């Protein structure tokens, strides 16, 4: 190691741990765990910022004197990603917008920021790279969020030979846009959900046993080019989401199949509002899609992180949505969703 | 001596409770009340202009350490660590070596702006009036790392005020 | 031009929000009195929009003033989030700032950093009341370059 | 009689300071309009009273 | 050169007052009501 | 046409209500030795821009145990139950004569209990619910002596007709004939308007802020201005009641100047009088009502009845 990359401490704040984790694009969800606990036994964790300072201001509490240094940088910019990692031992790739944006073409947030920070890396000197690719990567299949998430995840694959990929499933947490999402239908209308859910098996995985999955996998010295998946402890036919979230929630149910012809055109008109695309036209089939088991590449049970199940903490994230009168039902109320898995 | 407060009795003659009913009825010290804010209404303010004006203080102000230097250029501070030993709150971080020259110099000599407490110690200890507290409080910060003072920020704010710390312990060197 | 809309936009919010602060004040030790010389006439800051209306849920800028405790630790940030944003939290006094004179103790956490983020710092032990209405000057120029809308446009 | 006394001493301050240009500065930057003799000015071009 | 502390002047300091003074003002307390009832007279005609 | 008047009457008084939060600071604060509102806008004409402002950019929160109905319906209606209170005001020509006028100015102002009663139970929360339990039980209270004072002073006016009120009022103020009865009616403005020594909910420390402790910018806007807007009226309720000025109907400006100057002097010792009162216990509310201002305003409606036939001055209802 390097003269004061060494290592010291018993993981404290104010404990080098000798990673010098540059994350790109923490400002959301994952960015924020990740810091979290990349901050907690102590890193120079370099967070590239690019929107205004409030927002990025919440990220300060978890990280010792001198630790969170936010730098100003621009996705096209070359020169920005070079400050950025030019010192940072190790990057941690977290760039994308699951959502569209006129000047982000889709292609763009998977595949040239990606490569445009992959290659820069390799270039500094750095040890390790971890991009997030998704579980269900595949340009194929009909979702651009598949689409543009493959073709990048082998161009990164491809520029960096240590590439440690990784592809989690549909992860959940307090931001998830994915529990706080599947809980929404009931202020938007009726569930305008695809075939009532009998046609869709998805398994979801909690946020910090990804996030305990690259943090692993930074200390794992033999990470470096296999391309781990993060899966969740069991699967989940879309119907079951669907009951048990307005079950935890306190929800009144109010399923609906309507198919993918009508469901396609409020995909659009979500995204009308020029403020937020609510729901977009990638969002339209990616939920229809079900996730393919992908049983050859090595997860994170085999790297010490287990898998928490999904029924064992939602109102974490639901209480806010239960109402007044039923706030303080827990699971024990509901009814577990049926486990189709394996 | 001592003396009461609360021992005035009310007369019952007729003039009195005169007084006393037209007061509970005809509302009088609460117009008298009335009349003290009022004529506050007319009385100037003192609100001082913020930046422009600016409050009064005195010749023996404490903030913003600053190490000064002789008139030769070299700086005072000798390493003698009195101010270490004395500060109360532990903020001072002095380590010391044998300079090229040969005569010691620090090395080291970090007040964590946010251990200090102002209380004008550190001067009172080294007997080369090396650390002295300047006249500034305009230093307030957005970033809690700027705060941890160092050695190369104390000769910067030294050479920085310098002039007006010079004329400050001039006069009040002899109240010490 | 478009940029030109976004930035009289960006001047009238950042202008309405710096100049009409309502701090609430949540003095804790010796830095709450020095503060509260602010609202002495000496020092006036009902001069520029802070003002009295207090009420946690209508303040934009909190003013930690004082030591901070373990067991004033939940308590302080539970404030925070029921503090609707845009919320900025203003370090008072050494004590607040990093744990000043009480650094080294077991009831006392080493700064406001550990709860909440800070977005300015004012040092003293008690800071002089004037140089906290040069902090909230400070900050209000922080929001002066502020780009929100900019930024949004941007994306 | 002191009425207009004070009232010509507010309209000195306008025409002391700058007249029009300078009252309407002060008062848009200062908040203040009180004329003062001048000090002089180090380097900068900051004036004060 | 002898002593030049701070010393106050060989008189000391003028004489200051600590007293409650508060200034008795008002009116007679049949004056008040008299005048309150020849308005309410003068109202009535 | 008519629509046009409507504006020209309710928007001028909006935006008199965001203005006279810069006097509650400033005036306080020239009283307080304080400078008031000064850097924002020249003298502090901007401050309520700034102040209304951020109320309508700032996050609008709904706790969630705040019913979303209730949590919009009362802001609504207390800000338009200000604004229509407003049409029957016997500006020169009044915008709404209504031959009940007096009544109608009353009957609404008991529909203003709703506003802080729905809002007390929206928020539900155990401190909130009871402070505006304890706070409307106070208006209601304050209503009795209001109704009495009314009925009292318009029994020698004549009929309920507020454009009547400057005919009675014609030589001499009214408050020369019921002045024991004006500060009896002075101090019930005081209470059902929610300032001190009343101010109670609003009072920044009392109730913290009373009908705002989980109310804030958003929706608020609509709950700390309608109280100040009721200050402005009630006060100038009182001014047509007793110190009515003269109407020239070739020049109806001279009755405008006079109204509006009287009107804001009361304002002014509205102002006045918070700076210079502690605020009254809950119970010395309902002592000070019920056991003095009660008996001592139905005496004086004793007076006030027999006084027209005493001397036969019965007053033309036409
Ligand atoms: C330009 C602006 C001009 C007007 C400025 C404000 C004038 C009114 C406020 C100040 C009045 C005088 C202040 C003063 O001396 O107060 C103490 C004095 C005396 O207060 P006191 O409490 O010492 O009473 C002394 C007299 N005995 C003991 C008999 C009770 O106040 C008065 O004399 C007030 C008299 C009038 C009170 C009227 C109340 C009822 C009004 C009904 C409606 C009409
Ligand atoms: C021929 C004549 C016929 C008519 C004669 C009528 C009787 C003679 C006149 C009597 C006095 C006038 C009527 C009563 C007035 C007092 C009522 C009352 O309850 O008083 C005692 C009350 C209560 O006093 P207390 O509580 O200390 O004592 C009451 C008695 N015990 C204790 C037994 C309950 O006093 C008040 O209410 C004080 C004022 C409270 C509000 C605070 C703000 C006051 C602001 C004052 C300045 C501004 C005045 C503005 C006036 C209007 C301008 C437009
Ligand atoms: N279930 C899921 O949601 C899964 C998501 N992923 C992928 O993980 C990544 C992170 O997810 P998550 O943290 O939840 O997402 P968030 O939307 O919460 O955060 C995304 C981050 O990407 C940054 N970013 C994206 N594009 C750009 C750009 N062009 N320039 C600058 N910054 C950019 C954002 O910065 P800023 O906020 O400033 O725009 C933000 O920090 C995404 O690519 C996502 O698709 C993978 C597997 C599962
Ligand atoms: S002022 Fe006191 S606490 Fe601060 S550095 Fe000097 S001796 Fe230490
Ligand atoms: S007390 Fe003075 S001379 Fe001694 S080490 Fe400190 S600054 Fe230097
Ligand atoms: S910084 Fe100083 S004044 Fe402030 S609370 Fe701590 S010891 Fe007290």
């Amino acid at each position: 190691l390097h003269h004061a990359l060494i290592p010291h401490g018993k993981g404290g704040r104010s404990s080098v741990s000798g990673i010098v984790a540059t994350v790109f694009g923490a400002t959301g969800f994952l960015g924020r765990y990740v810091v979290n606990h990349l901050g907690r036994m102590g890193s120079q964790v370099i967070v590239p910022y690019r929107c205004e300072p409030y927002d990025t201001m919440h990220l300060r509490p978890m990280g010792d004197l001198g630790q969170i240094i936010f730098m100003e940088w621009n996705g096209k910019d070359k020169d920005s990603i070079r400050k950025v990692v030019e010192h940072s031992n190790v990057v941690i790739n977290l760039v994308g917008r699951e959502w569209e944006t006129k000047n982000f073409d889709f292609e763009d947030v998977f595949v040239k920021i990606p490569h445009a920070i992959a290659q820069v890396s390799k270039e500094a000197g750095v040890e390790k790279l971890i991009h997030i690719s998704h579980l269900n990567a595949d340009i194929k299949s009909p979702s651009r969020y598949l689409r543009s998430k493959a073709v990048g995840e082998k161009e990164v694959r491809a520029a960096f030979p240590e590439a440690t990929i990784i592809k989690p499933s549909d992860i959940f947490g307090r931001e998830d846009r994915f529990l706080n999402y599947f809980a929404s239908m009931r202020w938007f209308g009726g569930v305008p959900l695809i075939s009532l859910g009998k046609e869709t098996v998805k398994q979801p995985v909690y946020i910090v046993d990804v996030s305990k999955g690259i943090i692993n996998a930074i200390k794992d010295p033999d990470a470096k080019g296999k391309t781990f998946a993060f899966v969740g402890p069991n699967r989940y036919l879309l119907f079951d989401l669907v009951q048990y979230i307005f079950a935890v929630a306190y929800r009144p149910f109010l399923p609906y199949p309507l198919p993918h012809f009508a469901y396609r055109w409020v995909g659009r008109l979500f995204e009308v509002s020029p403020f937020e695309p609510w729901t977009t036209r990638d969002k339209v089939e990616r939920v229809h899609m079900s996730d393919m088991t992908l049983p050859h590449l090595p997860g994170l049970e085999d790297l010490g992180i287990q898998a928490t199940p999904l029924e064992l903490k939602a109102i974490e994230v639901l209480r806010r949505h239960r109402t007044y009168r039923w706030l303080t039902s827990e699971m024990e109320d509901v009814k577990p969703a049926k486990t189709v898995n394996i | 001596t001592y003396k009461f407060v609360n021992m005035r009795e009310p007369s019952m003659d007729m003039k009195s409770v005169t007084d006393r009913a037209a007061q509970t009825l005809l509302w009088t010290e609460l117009v008298r009340g009335l009349g003290m804010t009022l004529s506050y209404l007319f009385r100037e303010p003192a609100t001082i202009n913020y930046p422009f004006e600016k409050g009064p203080l005195s010749p023996r102000f404490r903030g913003e350490h600053a190490l000064r230097r002789y008139p030769s250029g070299e700086e005072r501070c000798i390493a003698c660590k009195l101010c270490e030993a004395v500060c109360p709150a532990q903020a001072i971080t002095i380590e010391a070596e044998p300079r090229a020259d040969g005569s010691r110099r620090t090395t080291r000599y970090d007040i964590d702006m946010t251990k200090c407490i102002y209380c004008g110690f550190c001067q009172e200890a080294c007997p080369v009036d090396a650390i002295v507290e300047g006249p500034n409080f305009e230093f307030s910060t957005e970033t809690h790392e700027e705060l941890l003072y160092n050695k190369e920020k104390l000769l910067n704010n030294g050479d920085k005020w310098e002039a007006e710390i010079a004329a400050n312990i001039q006069a009040d060197y002899l109240y010490r | 031009r478009g940029e030109y809309v976004v930035a009289k936009l960006d001047d009238l919010v950042n202008w309405a929000r710096r100049s009409s602060l309502w701090p609430m004040t949540f003095g804790l030790a010796c830095c709450a009195v020095e503060m509260m010389h602010m609202a002495a006439p000496r020092y006036d800051m009902d001069r520029f929009g802070v003002v009295f209306r207090a009420s946690p849920r209508q303040s934009d800028v909190m003013i930690v003033a004082g030591t901070l405790t373990n067991k004033m630790a939940p308590a302080l940030r539970k404030v925070y989030d029921q503090m609707p944003e845009p919320r900025y939290v203003v370090s008072m006094g050494s004590c607040a700032n990093g744990g000043g004179y009480y650094h080294y103790s077991y009831s006392v956490v080493r700064g406001c950093d550990r709860i909440v983020p800070v977005d300015i710092y004012v040092p003293g032990c008690p800071p002089t009341a004037e140089a906290l209405l040069y902090g909230i000057l400070q900050l209000q120029r922080k929001i002066k370059r502020e780009k929100r809308l900019r930024i949004w446009y941007r994306r | 009689m002191e009425l207009v006394q004070v009232l010509r001493r507010g309209l000195q301050q306008v025409s002391g300071h700058g007249g029009l240009r300078g009252y309407l500065r002060v008062l848009f930057r200062a908040n203040d309009v009180r004329v003062g003799t001048l000090v002089g000015e180090d380097k900068y071009g900051n004036k004060y009273y | 050169s002898k002593v030049k502390q701070d010393m106050p002047p060989p008189g000391g300091y003028g004489p200051i007052d600590y007293k409650r003074n508060l200034p008795r003002r008002g009116l007679s307390g049949y004056s008040m009501f008299a005048v309150g009832i020849g308005t309410l007279l003068f109202g009535y005609w | 046409m008519f629509m046009i008047n409507i504006l020209s009457l309710i928007i001028p008084i909006l935006l008199a209500v965001a203005f006279l939060t810069l006097v509650e600071r400033k005036v306080l604060g020239y009283m307080q030795l304080r400078k008031g509102p000064n850097v924002v806008g020249p003298y502090g004409l901007l401050q309520p821009i700034a102040d209304a402002l951020k109320l309508v950019t700032k996050e609008p929160l709904r706790p969630g145990t705040s019913s979303i109905s209730m949590f919009i319906i009362a802001p609504i209606l207390g800000l338009s139950l200000a604004l229509t209170m407003w049409v029957p005001l016997p500006m020169p020509y009044p915008l709404i004569n209504m031959n009940l006028g007096v009544l109608f100015m009353l009957a609404m102002s008991s529909l203003a209990v709703y506003s802080i009663l729905w809002s007390g139970w929206a928020s539900n929360s155990k401190y909130a619910l009871i402070g505006a339990l304890r706070a409307v039980a106070q208006t209601i209270s304050y209503e009795v002596t209001l109704a009495i004072i009314l009925l009292s002073v318009l029994l020698m006016n004549g009929s309920y007709t507020l454009s009547t009120l400057i005919t009675t009022q014609e030589h001499i103020w009214m408050i020369f004939t019921s002045w024991p009865l004006a500060m009896m009616w002075f101090i019930s403005t005081l209470a059902e308007t929610n300032r001190a020594p009343f101010d109670l909910t609003e009072g920044e420390s009392e109730l913290v802020s009373g009908f705002n402790v989980e109310y804030a910018a958003g929706p608020f806007a609509m709950f700390f201005m309608a109280e100040y807007a009721n200050i402005i009226m009630m006060n100038a309720f009182t001014a047509i009641l007793f110190l009515g000025a003269s109407h020239d109907p070739h020049t109806p400006e001279l009755y405008t100047i006079n109204f509006v100057l009287k009107t804001l002097a009361l304002t002014i010792t509205f102002l006045w009088i918070r700076a210079s009162y502690p605020r009254f216990r809950y119970d010395q509310l309902m002592h000070l009502l019920w056991k003095s201002f009660l008996p001592l305003t139905l005496a004086l409606c004793m007076w006030h009845i027999s006084l027209p036939i005493m001397t036969a001055s019965i007053p033309p209802q036409s």
